[PDB]
């Protein structure tokens, strides 16, 4: 690609000099504090200065992937490890490695990626470095970015990162809902979210009825397993909180409200699931409507 | 006068030297003539009367 | 120039037999294989010229080729090259979309060697340029089609080196 | 230069073409001055009648200048 | 027009429509009705969907709307997304049409002349229909957006 | 250079020269010498003009080296810079020569093609050969840049 | 082609260098000699015919050449004989004025040797006569621009050979 | 001639520079292979005339070049045409030993084309009966070899035609 | 190498190669790894061993660097650094390759005549050459200092 | 042998041993124990090994043992067991030495013009020869057996 500075002095080859000796850990915490810092005390990245359609397909494999296996790849390109992901990240020119960058940290904010741990603190080395490319030119940040960047992936010949970075050891814990605390909407969450519709769907009372968003109530155990394999197919929730009471016939009105980041009937994640459960006093849900509130996004 | 030990720790790879076509030659001016980017302008499309702003004449 | 279908037909035709069972399983593999083809044709007209110019970026731009003395020198030198890029690429297409690389042979390597030895032109450099395109139209398809279009292009390499 | 605008039909005489052939049957082409003499001697030679011929360019008897 | 087109080869082989062709007129003409709802779908949401693509283009090369760009200053950005409506529009007909021909025909033969007597970036118009596309995708289902994806990326090969 | 062109027309008409021609030569021959004291000027103040060049191309269309710019990054305007130079020689060898056969044959043929390729602005690429245009004409004296700033002229015109 | 401002400049672009002081000496020699080139220029265009008249009528006339059963004894062979020798006048020319024997390479030598062979056209007399035609043009033209020309056609002459 | 070895470092030293890593993988390639290139030339140097029988009664035997009047019609012109089967055999040996398809460029094409062309030898079934040295190669050799050593055949094919 | 020698012998005696030749050719194959781990040992010391062989020659010989040597003079000094890292790159291509083939066909043919040519004393670069086996062997095991020593002292012997 | 044929090549090109060529010979010593070993087998084995080899060519093509063949007769086969037994010491000469060069120069050079004056089928004899090789890979260990498998095949190519 784009002839690269490896030893001049100046600042800005002492600048890549002093990331490369940073660590695999230090340089992956530095870029994406650089990335956060974008905008306000680094440069604006452009994207469409790049051919990033040849980093789609990766972006997408990448936001397909599960959180876990997400940083996982994440951390084998900071580690230069052998893998396919890393080979075509090495098969990329430095402006498109970078606007890949650019966009996974955009899909980490988002959501669509997992983050980086909660709580995670730059190291000195690496804050004295993201410093000093603040205080660098924009033109002289970005061609230190690139230069910083670009030697990840995995290159034939090429063998180091001797420290490593073993990366860090939802569905499987409870559900977090404010206001609500009942084993029935919780062990219906979590079976929703983990997609075993067959075994959720006992949670429903016989007469069990569910109104999904703009259509009429379906009533019938089979007809909700129907409705759950052909329409509610893998997709994410997130409960925010909720509010519990009692109604006629021994029922429990419960009303939650939550996010859920999957695409569910359109308004992609910012779309507000309100859970209207009428469970029955025996506890399954006799009734259950999954109402779709809008944000002022319109055209659903 | 000269002195060899300078140049035998000033020794350099032959391959390493810049030629004449190298944009590595013009990076030192490049570095001299700091050139000043533009502030980023934000504008919002939605903000935009299309059929208005547009000139006319 | 014959495709997949052409290849079986004149196959069975030289031993003057009507298409056998072999032959409809053949064919029936190039109709599967044909929608994915025909993606990655799309895929590749829509991605051109971007193709080509991450391909010469990757392997050729910075270096003494692109420099004073080097091949792809002069601004009608730098043209040319991305000219017989870009007619590499299509034609590879082309062979893909054909399932066959008759094409190949009859319209770009008939003299091809000959040509690149008569101006100059580095085999080598042109050679690791189709692998950069190579790896490109790899990244930008997928994984089958990019397969293809990787046998393909080595065909392409093979014939000029 | 001086250039001529020529209005001819020409005919065919040996096959039936079964093409869309009016456009060189009856046609008006702008010929230079040194290709008109060749250019009649072939519509000539083809059959072809020349309907309208004009200098469309330059002026007659122009000694020098008619580049 | 497809049938234009259909037509057009006939008569430069000079022979009547193929079988094939005529199969192909009969699948089109039949699914016409899904074909324009997406040309519905455009000219309905034409507003946002260029909205919404200018501010992505926007985001993607700041430098044009820069100071010393093409689409600097607040009437050059209003042309732009007029040139974006406009290419919006050309792509509804062409998705009507079910040919690319009329977005050629209107839009993009001498498009490079155009832009370069004006002095703009014609990657820079690539991108801003690629968002387009992206949006109008979006906004639509899976087959229709391929569909239209056709459209959509015959009109970026032809700008790159 | 102008010998090569008159021996090719000459050839293609399949004559010996003109007295035009030969006139033309032998004027060539005769004013050589103002030639290669602006070809003199030209290399040994080409650092000057290419900085100064630059400087003013940055300061008049500043997107260029702003963020999603071409010439973003130490490297991009190095490369920018590089560009410029290598269109200076070429001004100083068509003007050495007497004709600008050897500039459209080195960075004038084709010149479309590759900055397409390479992203970049031949507009912008136009408005430095003007910057450096000015410059030069401003380091020669009156009549000496005068004539000088045809070739600058020509690139100009051919690239925009 | 190429005159010699052309060799300067080529040389230059090829190193990637700007004229520099030797080049300059280089082409004030060539502008010193331009004005001497331009006048035998100028005497050979008007005097085309008759040199190769008088290189004939002291190489080729009442010899074996011209009699019955050789190369230019019927009328169209001395035509085709007549047409040689003012190709090989005016591309001597046109070599003298731009000061360089790349054009006789790109035009004339380039499968001259092959034509002849396969024409069976005796290179021995050809040769005889070009060596007539460069004391035949020195005579009009000069002593200078003459060596000038003897010089092309001695080129022209070990082409042929 | 040039190996993967001698190839290699030639492509470093024209551009001056060590080896570094990309170019020891291609020689640690190289070494992974030269087992298998190795047991293959023993194979083929064992089978060379039974190769070369196997391909002919394949190819050419009761066609029209062994009937009178074609090019295989004397015994002397079969056995020029088993003589030039053996060296096809034993050159793409050594091309497949050595991983480079140098020696068969500076050896057996470099105007073998032009010697055909003279002797009148029908280029498009030597390469047929080329290809039948290659599928008998194959059997006899196994895939990951057999495809070695059709490479630098095809690649003699190519040369030929 | 030794598979480019074999090849060359068997087609000089127009043959295919014998067992004896192909089992020497698999041992050499099979005994790579220590002549590529030489090849990255002396290609990453290059530098170091360049410099200290080159000060340990001018301590030895003061004549060469002195007023009237041929390496006398700051140009000629970096040439002569250039020469021995020449012959550095020869060796390690010959280490690498397992033959002294690569090493006599690049810079060893003809030596005699250049540096006779050049004025240079083909005895002071055989010191050199000596200097550099002595600091690769320090930087080296024993038995692959033994190694690389016996091509160093090979092209020793060829200089002189 | 391996050692005679480098020290051969040496002396072609006047000069002392390459480094590769005196790891090779190394390599060889080396190789020594189990050539010597693979020897040893071969000699202890050689009445078996004939046995089952001759019964092998005997039952595959019968014709030379019926009436009319060259080995008609109980002084025939003796004399067809006695070939048997000096081409296989033959071989285990060709594997102690580790190249095929004494075969060859002992009983592999005029084979044809002899077994043409004698009569004897010279594809027979290589049929035998490949018996004795397949029992010879039976009795011994496979690296051994590969490793004489090569030198086996050049005799049986050689007698083809
Ligand atoms: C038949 C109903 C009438 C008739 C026919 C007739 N036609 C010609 C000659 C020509 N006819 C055409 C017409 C067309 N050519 C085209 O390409 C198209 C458009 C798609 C048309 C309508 C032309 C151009 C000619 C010129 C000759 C040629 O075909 O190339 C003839 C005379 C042919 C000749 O050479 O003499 C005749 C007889 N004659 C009648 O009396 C009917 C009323
Ligand atoms: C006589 C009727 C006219 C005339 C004659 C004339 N001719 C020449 C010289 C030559 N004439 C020829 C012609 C031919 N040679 C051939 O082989 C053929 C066909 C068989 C032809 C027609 C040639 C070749 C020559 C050159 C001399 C030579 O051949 O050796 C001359 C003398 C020219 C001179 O200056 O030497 C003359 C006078 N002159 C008239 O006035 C009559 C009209
Ligand atoms: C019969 C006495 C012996 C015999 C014959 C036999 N020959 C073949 C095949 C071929 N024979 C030839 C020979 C020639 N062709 C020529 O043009 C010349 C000179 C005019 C000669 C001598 C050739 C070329 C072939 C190849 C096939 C072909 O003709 O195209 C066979 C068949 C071999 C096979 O397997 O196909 C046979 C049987 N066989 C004997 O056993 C007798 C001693
Ligand atoms: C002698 C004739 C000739 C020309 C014309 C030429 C042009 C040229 N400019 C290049 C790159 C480049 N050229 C520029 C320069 C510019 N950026 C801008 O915004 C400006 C408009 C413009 C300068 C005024 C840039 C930024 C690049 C880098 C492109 C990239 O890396 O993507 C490259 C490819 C990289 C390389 O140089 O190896 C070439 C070949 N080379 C030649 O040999
Ligand atoms: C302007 C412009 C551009 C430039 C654009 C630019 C400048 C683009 C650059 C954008 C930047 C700076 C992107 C960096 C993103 C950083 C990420 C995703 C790191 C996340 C770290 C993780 C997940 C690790 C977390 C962690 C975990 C998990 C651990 O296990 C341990 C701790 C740790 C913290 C390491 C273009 C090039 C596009 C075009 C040209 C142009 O002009």
């Amino acid at each position: 690609g784009i002839f690269p500075n490896t030893l001049a002095a100046d600042v800005v080859p002492a600048t890549i000099a002093r990331f490369s000796q940073l660590n695999a850990e230090d340089q992956l915490a530095l870029i994406w504090f650089a990335y956060l810092e974008m905008g306000k005390t680094l440069t604006i990245a452009a994207p469409g200065a790049a051919s990033m359609q040849l980093a789609e397909n990766a972006l997408k494999e990448i936001q397909a992937m599960g959180p876990l296996q997400q940083t996982q790849a994440m951390c084998d390109l900071a580690n230069r490890a052998d893998t396919p992901l890393c080979r075509t990240y090495a098969s990329w020119s430095p402006n498109i490695k970078l606007g890949f960058w650019y966009r996974l940290g955009e899909l980490m904010e988002q959501g669509f990626v997992a983050p980086i741990p909660a709580g995670y603190q730059l190291s000195a080395n690496a804050n004295a470095v993201l410093a000093t490319i603040q205080g660098l030119e924009s033109g002289q940040q970005i061609t230190v970015l690139r230069n910083a960047v670009v030697d990840m992936g995995f290159t034939a010949g090429k063998d180091g990162k001797r420290i490593a970075e073993p990366v860090v050891p939802a569905s499987r814990t409870k559900v977090s809902i404010e206001g609500v605390t009942n084993a029935t909407v919780l062990n219906y969450m979590d079976n929703l979210n983990a997609n075993d519709f067959d075994t959720l769907i006992e949670l429903f009372t016989s007469d069990g009825a569910l109104q999904p968003p703009f259509q009429r109530p379906i009533v019938g155990k089979e007809n909700v397993l129907r409705f759950f394999r052909e329409e509610c197919q893998n997709l994410k929730l997130i409960p925010e909180r909720g509010v519990t009471e009692p109604a006629e016939d021994g029922f429990t009105q419960i009303k939650v409200t939550g996010k859920v980041q999957t695409p569910w009937f359109g308004g992609n994640v910012g779309m507000n699931i309100a859970w209207r459960f009428l469970l029955n006093p025996e506890g399954k849900i006799f009734f259950v409507a999954i109402d779709l509130l809008a944000s002022p996004k319109e055209l659903l | 006068q000269i002195v060899w030990q300078n140049e035998v720790r000033r020794f350099i790879p032959q391959e390493k030297k810049l030629t004449a076509g190298n944009p590595m030659n013009f990076l030192g001016m490049a570095r001299s003539i700091n050139p000043a980017a533009n502030t980023i302008p934000k504008v919002s499309a939605q903000n935009i009367n299309i059929e208005a702003s547009v000139p006319r004449r | 120039m014959q495709d997949a279908i052409t290849a079986v037909i004149n196959s069975a035709d030289v031993q003057g037999k009507y298409l056998d069972g072999a032959a409809m399983d053949k064919l029936k593999s190039y109709f599967a294989s044909g929608e994915l083809r025909v993606r990655a044709a799309s895929v590749i007209s829509a991605n051109a010229a971007t193709i080509v110019k991450e391909a010469v970026a990757k392997s050729l731009l910075y270096s003494d080729v692109t420099r004073p003395g080097g091949n792809m020198y002069t601004t009608r030198r730098y043209a040319a090259c991305i000219r017989d890029l870009d007619y590499y690429l299509r034609y590879a297409t082309y062979a893909m979309l054909a399932g066959d690389a008759s094409i190949l042979d009859e319209r770009v390597l008939n003299g091809l060697k000959e040509t690149y030895n008569s101006l100059g032109v580095p085999i080598s450099s042109t050679v690791q340029a189709i692998q950069a395109i190579k790896e490109v139209t790899a990244s930008l398809v997928g994984a089958d089609a990019g397969k293809e279009m990787g046998v393909y292009l080595d065909y392409i390499c093979s014939g000029l080196s | 230069m001086r250039m001529f605008r020529i209005t001819a039909c020409v005919p065919s005489q040996t096959r039936i073409r079964t093409q869309r052939e009016l456009q060189n049957t009856y046609f008006t082409k702008l010929v230079p001055y040194d290709n008109w003499f060749r250019e009649q001697q072939r519509i000539m030679k083809m059959g072809g009648k020349i309907v309208k011929v004009e200098l469309a360019t330059g002026r007659p008897g122009t000694n020098a200048g008619l580049a | 027009s497809i049938v234009t087109k259909s037509i057009v080869n006939a008569d430069a082989e000079a022979r009547y429509l193929s079988p094939g062709e005529l199969d192909r007129i009969k699948a089109f003409v039949t699914g016409g009705a899904a074909r324009l709802r997406i040309a519905e779908t455009l000219t309905g949401s034409r507003e946002t969907i260029v909205k919404q693509a200018g501010d992505r283009l926007f985001q993607k090369r700041p430098d044009i709307v820069s100071p010393g760009g093409n689409a600097y200053g607040e009437e050059m950005t209003a042309t732009c997304l007029r040139d974006m409506d406009y290419y919006l529009r050309l792509v509804t007909y062409g998705v009507v049409s079910g040919d690319v021909t009329p977005i050629e025909e209107i839009g993009l033969v001498g498009v490079r002349e155009m832009y370069r007597s004006l002095g703009t970036p014609i990657e820079a118009v690539a991108q801003s229909v690629r968002e387009m596309k992206e949006v109008a995708s979006g906004l639509m289902s899976s087959d229709d957006a391929a569909e239209a994806s056709a459209y959509f990326d015959f009109v970026i090969g032809k700008m790159s």
